[PDB]
RNA sequence: AAGAAAUUCACGGCGGGCUUGAUGUCCGCGUCUACCUG
């Protein structure tokens, strides 16, 4: 009675943007509009072998003439411009409603079953905190992903319109919001509450942010890069795309969504250490760990599969539905 | 197996011609100087040839290396 | 006496074209004349673990290595302009005449059988309602699919021409519409009976579509997906081809026509949850149902292999006449 | 005869592999869903070797099923 | 040394993913000589 559906899936509500990096300089952060584009530039390398050997069964003729060459290659390495002082990061990531209200049914019975537990996890679970791990740990700008690093001063300006015209005007500092935990700030509950205002099915919202990192001039960054499957025979040239909207450089949302889904230490293992991105099995791409693996059991893949039967998970519910959310 | 020297400063892949030698052909297999996977080479005679047709490829310099790699890879001979 | 025919098919009246999706700014709404198609960008994408895996005989060390590592692929998504709030899907659907007028004819007794029951339930049963279910049902633009989902507000604006000249000018708001049950509307009964002039073989009508989703800036779609049958293996990098038109994106009319063929809650299981798209043997393809499945009477398989001999259904009719329409 | 699930949303073909059990043996009788008329079918051991060899083959998704059709159309088993 | 043959009727592909990480291309170099846009 009431066994699991043959094939579910979620549409990802609460979405994402891609990014077009733009420079910028401080008491000009207020005129970003004619901030120029930053293109994927084209460095030209030549190295030596950090790669190590294998270690099983070599002829030692050959890691001389191996080490001591070039690996002259062509790089594309999107570089800052020569006297622009911040960043940039145009957004909207909008909020789609029906947090558990399905894109496929393979059986009904399941479906109004977990039309159920978004009825109970939203009814009794308020999304309060919920939003506010959304927020919390997405405003502290994780956003910005590698160019966090050693920032003067990352200002987000989650901006929020109605239409042309925009209301929602909150401004930040995101370096003075951890990434390890969620601390009590009143106008990020302004936002939790803005985004209990659209996960809930309560309003349009699109939530262009503009972030500006004020780290220097003309130094890199850590746009998104593309790959060079089959593409390294014809050109073999390039070995690191950065991948490119209309004349700037992206944030693929790929990598987008782990801004955001950031969300739950809920995990196995950490206590105040690792806060991953809350994903079926919970897998961080980095480390090549799995939290939550199977033999554990706060795997979203058995959130349903328990909660469908049983009813009970008790507040790791939250890493079992935002599993849910996207 | 009776390994000898390269064509000419690999790299611009992190692949190298890799040119060593067989007990009666030469073979050249286009490879990697990392963990070790190889595209296809090509066995034909000598040094001496060896020389001879990649001197008489196009391009120059660095090119001659690259065509020469994408002229093994697309190879004739397993 | 009075077989079914051997091999009878009917020509799908009420056609539809292509979408050739291009983006806009509101209140700029009206000048859609030089706005730039969308075209299909390239992301690029890492991968994670979010599928179940099995549970007949395994090992518990795969998941380690295969949760560790990045099945990475290339994924087509088409993304919007960077300053585009609104959207745009351009399709003509014309509406042929001969509602059962068949394009084979196994048995020409069967033809004039037919064509009496054409002359019956379009007789007797006027296209009122009929086409307020193909109007008051594909106003509220099920049109649009995926890209319906959280707009702002998405107009519709069904022009509508003799010729180069376009008389029949109708303007919508298809947010203030429901998906689940036709409400009453005046300027809905305007075009029911404009489809009522097409269905009964009155006039040329070909409807020039023009739908606005007002949704935001950069974000995703919905276009209609290619496939990757023997393709997959030449290039072996993308997953999901949107189709283009020449220089634009696609939706295919193979998923067009369901907005439209999206008519009847005449099934048997639901009563306000579910309209599905009236078809033989009533299948959606997302949850992989049979409504009206064999046991049951309520198949288009059935409608003329009653109603041909029998000539009672008495008002599922509609849901075996409109699965001959298309 | 004993008849169990298919190879994963045919079709692409109207044709589907059509996977059904046999009394000791699995036949895999690669057929329409529409009137019945089949292509060649293949006789081998149970399921377990039947997702086994049906992951070795290669593609990914759709193309799965279409060259494992493919595969068993040019049959050796009758 | 072939000559005629209505292959057509219609058809939701979507569902979600951090590519990433790091790098000395340099070193030399006579373009070349003259010539009614009628």
């Amino acid at each position: 009675e009431r066994k699991l559906d043959p094939s579910d899936a979620l549409m990802s509500a609460g979405a994402w943007a891609q990014r077009d990096a733009s420079q910028e300089w401080p008491a000009v952060t207020v005129r970003e509009k004619s901030v120029r584009g930053t293109i994927s530039n084209r460095l030209k390398t030549k190295d030596r072998d950090p790669a190590k050997l294998d270690a099983s069964i070599q002829s030692p003729n050959l890691q001389t003439v191996d080490v001591a060459n070039l690996p002259s290659d062509a790089d594309t390495l999107k570089v800052r411009f020569t006297l622009r002082v911040l960043g940039g990061a145009g957004t909207p990531s909008a909020c789609n409603d029906a947090a558990y209200r399905d894109k496929l049914l393979q059986t009904v019975a399941t479906y109004v079953n977990d039309q159920g537990f978004a009825e109970l996890a939203r009814r009794y679970a308020h999304n309060l905190a919920n939003a506010r791990f959304l927020w919390r740990n997405r405003v502290g700008a994780e956003a910005v992903e590698v160019r966090i690093n050693h920032i003067r001063q990352g200002e987000v300006a989650r901006a929020w319109r109605f239409d042309a015209l925009a209301i929602g005007l909150r401004d930040f500092k995101a370096d003075a919001e951890l990434d390890a935990l969620a601390e009590l700030i009143a106008s990020g509950l302004s936002g939790s509450g803005h985004v209990l205002l659209e996960v809930v099915a309560f309003a349009r919202i699109g939530d262009g942010q503009e972030v500006f990192p004020s780290q220097e001039l003309i130094l890199d960054k850590g746009d998104k890069k593309g790959q060079k499957s089959k593409t390294l025979y014809s050109v073999r040239d390039a070995a690191a795309i950065h991948s490119q909207k209309i004349g700037n450089a992206l944030r693929t949302i790929d990598t987008w969504y782990p801004d955001e889904d950031g969300l739950g230490p809920i995990a196995v293992e950490p206590y105040g250490s690792v806060t991953s991105q809350g994903k079926a099995y919970r897998q961080p791409k980095q480390k090549l760990d799995f939290y939550t693996l199977l033999d554990n059991w706060v795997l979203r893949d058995e959130a349903p599969a328990v909660e469908q039967q049983h009813y009970v998970i008790a507040n790791l519910i939250r890493g079992g539905v935002f599993g849910e959310a996207e | 197996m009776k390994f000898i020297k390269y064509l000419s400063t690999a790299h611009l892949n992190y692949m190298n011609i890799a040119v060593y030698e067989n007990g009666s052909k030469i073979k050249a297999r286009v490879e990697n100087v990392v963990n070790g996977k190889s595209v296809g080479a090509r066995d034909f005679d000598s040094t001496e040839q060896l020389e001879s047709w990649f001197y008489g490829l196009p391009g120059s310099g660095l090119g001659r290396i690259e065509n020469a790699m994408n002229e093994i890879s697309r190879r004739e001979n397993p």
